[PDB]
């Protein structure tokens, strides 16, 4: 979790918000994702959000299932996308990794022993799409025990004893989905930082995110859509990631 | 913080991304709030009673155990309105809809038969009903496709991820995560997050206790076992909860051994499956040594799937229930034996109760037991499946 | 010599050749002496609750009258064993069977329904069960023929004659007049000679009896009038029976109008054929001018045929009971209606009957009226059908 | 009925039975069935059974529905029957014409005038084959009023009082399918004279029917089954027709 406490601090002292986009691993086959997660470091990703394909999800949105299901069907398995990790991780000592899992890819073979892998191969977060934060308990205190932040989602229909645990559980930063108050309440309760993540698609709605107070903003389909667009020109489709990052990571600063 | 207990011992909780929370304590609420409510429980009683027919009958075989000592009832769900038990529980979710002020009901279906359970609950509650389907399986069902259209329900092909089950599944709830102010999700066995598996037992609990009743009345005493498929879990819920207590009685739940557990072609994940959590629940799945879902099979599409409803985890693992599972060449013969012997076309996923309450007199004639299989639904459905079957293998 | 009147009025009767009286004879006595052994009448409640499902229920529609001063109630034949009200009778002719010494059960069947009924009955009392059909009506019957089979009945294609009903009828009678010590003909409707259209009528008549208690019960009065569709008249009359002497209540049958009466494509003899003898009754029946037995029409196969049972055509002459007519078309709107707004999908049969009821509501909707509908049927086996008709005019 | 009252006289003075064949009216068409029928007569048939084709008998054997299908099919009406039957009584002065009817073609347009129009024709005797002895009160009054004998069947089945109401109500003669002593009851109680007609098929059953002191015998399919043999080759047929005929009379004398 400590990348992501070097990460804000350093973006405080340029008073920058964060941009950080999801992709799939091994989307839309191994090769191609590990050139595009370099291309959306290089094109100014300040972190990166990394989904492990799973057969059965229920809680990502169309995008995000074809993503899944071009991944998963070409045969990207778990200990692919560890043995990914490890690789990104040794290429880019300093941006924090963090993952989005199923409860069942991390509970399969015990939950420690899950976090204790992504404690060896370099990664800084995990969210666990399907665990609230009144299931949470087992997870949080496997992933603290290996350094790893637990990151929680606060949705639109929050109250206040929900932004109370989620500040008091969360680390590394608050996956947000009146929006100023959310902002000024997990402030309050010295929650991890802010990143908004609901619909984040153009640059002015990462300069919104900013211009309220939060950290950053994360892109949760935008880039895989590019991947969805341009799967017949591998080129073309690095070209559009880069055009887009870059784009977002400006109205950042 | 939930009203009541999520879990039963380690299996079950609210495995759902934080957005579904308060639609899941919103329907807690509202069915702890029902289920001490007189006027809520009347009108209930009144749709189970003149809409759907309750009480359904108990019959006594006689043909199918001639010359032995088994005496066989079969707890008749088939008779209900819609052909099964399925019916019991979507009516009182619908009333739990209206009772949280909702007048639209979201649910998802693969085969079709939950649909067509949803749809015709709506349609008789005036309730606007739309109903996820993965574009495959729309292909596939055109005959469930238009009763459920009929039945003025919106069916909507789901073209996303692979477009079957689970792609249908996710929608449903992406849908329900913004609508749940206007809209209720009519889950479609005692399996998901809590409060699903409490609710769909406590909605198909007089299946149990109209047996109990029944028994004693023709026999004055309790079953030796009461014999009951698992699908998801609610028809052998319903059989068992009024029994939990009478700790004489044997509760054994069957599950669909497929082509044979040792193909793995089966969907048995209670007794050859593996803990896990999927679906809103921990509960016994079918998995792949890195954590995917397995694909089940059986020939009945009732009971074909991955998992389970933690309730019978819970019930196996302290012992108070009994799993186990018959084949589909089994289940062949029950539905052949009942046809024949009784004049009865039960479902096959019934017929994997009754071939294992077969099971137990044929192998053991002399011995003396009264015994009811939960004889959860029709088989007009399947003899088209049966037809092939004993066509292609030349009977 | 018999012991019953076998005229209701001018019809009726038992016109037979001779060597089917003493079979006729021997049945009336059985008869006779049922209705008076409490055994065989507890035997009967027995199999018609136990395996049958009786009582049906009584259902208030709300949504399909709402705005109007029409109360509507479904008598819910459609949920018994079998999916219609048929097994009532089969049932109790089965038991005259045994009652009798017999251990067969001959019948004939066209589209198959009659056929599984009386199949289904005999694989439950352990009889030796055959049915007659023609071999043009096997070829085009494949799920009832497969149905009466995996109940162990013996279905004997008829290739003589037209190979149709007509011929199968012929061959089953000529079984049975060599047969009739060891074998008992199942007649399949409320017409044919005496002592049939009695037997049928009051093994027929726990319809109306239970439809009458049920009402008192809900609304404290009779019905103003009950609704039936009329094929041979068994539901009908069985909905009736209990209210003859009920003389404030409307006795309402409906004939099939098919295409239209005025087209000639339609089964509606009672008020659009003419007295014939046929099939061992003076009754209404299709006529060429020499006569001929003309061939009837309906969408709905059971109402399919060009006569009615005697006791119908008298309640008509004395203006005790009024018979109408529902075209193809106004019974498929019913069928469509009930699906949508209660949830039911009604037998095609029976949507006639609804269909006529949906008519007395809409003309005069500030009239204030209590009806039953007696719903014959379930229309699962209708599904496809009315599919075919939609998509052929483009819904 | 006077017919059959002068040919049993006869017969009985040349101590011979009777033997009666039976055949549809148009089987298999309005032309051939007339010359088969100048066939029976020609080759010593004593009196004619004749079927009036209906569209549902349910009274009949195989052999024979298919025959009324042939006929009916063939578009054969009850009025071209009729003219058939004129003409066949104007060929054939003494031979006795009995129909073989079914009830509604008899009832259709009134009962009374189906017996006028039989009278005016010359046919002898009716005989209706689903009205029971306990039905048959109009029949045989309108048949009586004509000049018609109303036949009735003594089945295997029968009492004494089916024997009683039987040889009280017939004339022309009985239809019978221990029977030496049913031939005895019917003569002890004065019955029309009995023609056996159960399954006649062989000169040997013709001559044991007169042993048994019956007047004769009826034919009442193997007629039909030479007509159904034959039908491609119309003269074979009557040649078959008159071998089996001659051969069935040569049983009676
Ligand atoms: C749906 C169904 C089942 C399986 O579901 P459960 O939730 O396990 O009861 C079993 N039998 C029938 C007839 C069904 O329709
Ligand atoms: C057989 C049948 C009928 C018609 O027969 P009736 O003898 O007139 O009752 C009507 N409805 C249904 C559902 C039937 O199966
Ligand atoms: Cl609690
Ligand atoms: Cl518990
Ligand atoms: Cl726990
Ligand atoms: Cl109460
Ligand atoms: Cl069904
Ligand atoms: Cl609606
Ligand atoms: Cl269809
Ligand atoms: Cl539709
Ligand atoms: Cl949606
Ligand atoms: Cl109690
Ligand atoms: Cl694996
Ligand atoms: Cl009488
Ligand atoms: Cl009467
Ligand atoms: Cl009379
Ligand atoms: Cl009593
Ligand atoms: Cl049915
Ligand atoms: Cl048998
Ligand atoms: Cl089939
Ligand atoms: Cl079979
Ligand atoms: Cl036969
Ligand atoms: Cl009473
Ligand atoms: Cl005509
Ligand atoms: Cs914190
Ligand atoms: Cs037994
Ligand atoms: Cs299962
Ligand atoms: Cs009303
Ligand atoms: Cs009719
Ligand atoms: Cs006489």
């Amino acid at each position: 979790m400590e990348r992501y406490e070097n990460l804000f601090a350093q973006l405080n002292d340029r008073r920058e918000g964060a941009f950080v986009p999801f992709v799939t691993l091994g989307d839309p086959g191994i090769e191609q994702s590990l050139k595009i997660i370099d291309t959306l470091i290089d094109a100014g990703a300040d972190a990166l959000e990394l989904g492990v394909p799973f057969s059965d999800p229920l809680a990502d949105g169309p995008t995000i299932q074809n993503a899944n299901l071009r991944a998963f069907a070409a045969g990207v398995t778990p200990a692919q996308c560890f043995e990914m990790l490890a690789l990104i991780r040794e290429k880019h000592p300093t941006i924090p990794i963090g993952l989005l899992m199923y409860a069942n890819l991390v509970f399969n073979n015990g939950i420690d022993a899950f976090y204790a892998r992504c404690e060896q191969v370099g990664v800084d977060s995990v969210l666990v799409a399907d665990v609230p934060v009144e299931e949470s308990a087992p997870f949080r205190q496997a992933a603290l025990r290996h350094n790893i932040a637990p990151i929680f989602i606060c949705p639109p229909n929050a109250d206040d004893d929900l932004l109370r645990q989620v500040a008091s559980y969360g680390r590394g930063y608050t996956y947000l989905l009146p929006l100023h108050h959310l902002i000024e309440k997990l402030k309050e309760y010295h929650a991890a930082p802010a990143l908004q993540g609901f619909g984040i698609s153009s640059p002015e709605q990462v300069s919104a995110a900013v211009r309220a107070g939060a950290a950053g903003a994360i892109s949760g389909s935008a880039i895989v859509k590019i991947i969805e667009k341009n799967l017949a020109s591998p080129k073309q489709m690095l070209a559009e990631l880069r055009s887009f990052v870059s784009a977002m990571k400006a109205a950042s600063r | 913080t939930t009203l009541l207990n999520p879990y039963f011992g380690e299996f079950g909780g609210m495995y759902v991304p934080q957005i579904l929370m308060p639609a899941l304590n919103q329907l807690e609420e509202a069915f702890v709030s029902a289920q001490k409510d007189p006027e809520f429980q009347a009108q209930f009683a009144d749709l189970l009673k003149n809409y759907a027919g309750r009480p359904t009958a108990l019959t006594k075989c006689q043909n199918i155990t001639a010359g032995t000592r088994t005496t066989l009832y079969l707890k008749r769900e088939d008779l209900l309105h819609g052909g099964a038990h399925k019916t019991n529980q979507v009516l009182g979710q619908a009333l739990l809809a209206k009772r949280m002020g909702k007048s639209e009901i979201i649910a998802e279906t693969g085969a079709g038969q939950h649909g067509v359970a949803s749809a015709l609950a709506s349609a008789l509650l005036g309730l606007k009903c739309r109903i996820y389907m993965g574009a495959k399986d729309v292909e596939r069902q055109s005959p469930n496709v238009f009763r459920m259209r009929l039945m003025g329900a919106e069916v909507i092909p789901v073209h996303s991820g692979s477009a079957t089950l689970t792609d249908a599944c996710n929608e449903a709830l992406r849908d329900w995560s913004g609508s749940y102010e206007t809209a209720h999700y009519m889950l479609g066995t005692a399996a998901g997050p809590h409060p699903y598996p409490t609710i769909v037992r406590e909605f198909q609990r007089m299946i149990g206790e109209e047996t109990k009743a029944q028994i004693l009345d023709k026999e004055g005493r309790l079953p030796d076992a009461v014999i009951a498929c698992v699908g998801g879990g609610s028809n052998a819920i319903g059989m068992f909860a009024d029994f939990i207590n009478d700790t004489s009685v044997g509760l054994i739940g069957v599950e669909p051994g497929g082509h044979g557990i040792e193909t793995g072609e089966h969907g048995a994940p209670l007794k050859h499956g593996r803990v896990g959590i999927y679906f809103g629940m921990k509960a016994p799945m079918m998995q792949t040594a890195d954590g995917q879902i397995e694909e089940s099979y059986s020939i009945s599409a009732g009971l074909d799937f991955p998992s389970v409803g933690p309730q019978h985890a819970y019930l196996n693992s302290i012992g108070r229930a009994d799993y186990v599972s018959i084949t589909d060449d089994e289940a062949l013969e029950a539905f052949k034996t009942l046809c024949r012997h009784e004049g009865i076309i039960p479902a096959l996923e019934s017929s994997h109760a009754l071939a294992h309450a077969l099971k137990m007199m044929r192998e053991q004639p002399e011995k003396e037991q009264l015994l009811v299989v939960n004889l959860s639904g029709r088989g007009d459905k399947d003899i088209f499946t049966v037809h092939d079957i004993l066509k292609a293998r030349g009977e």
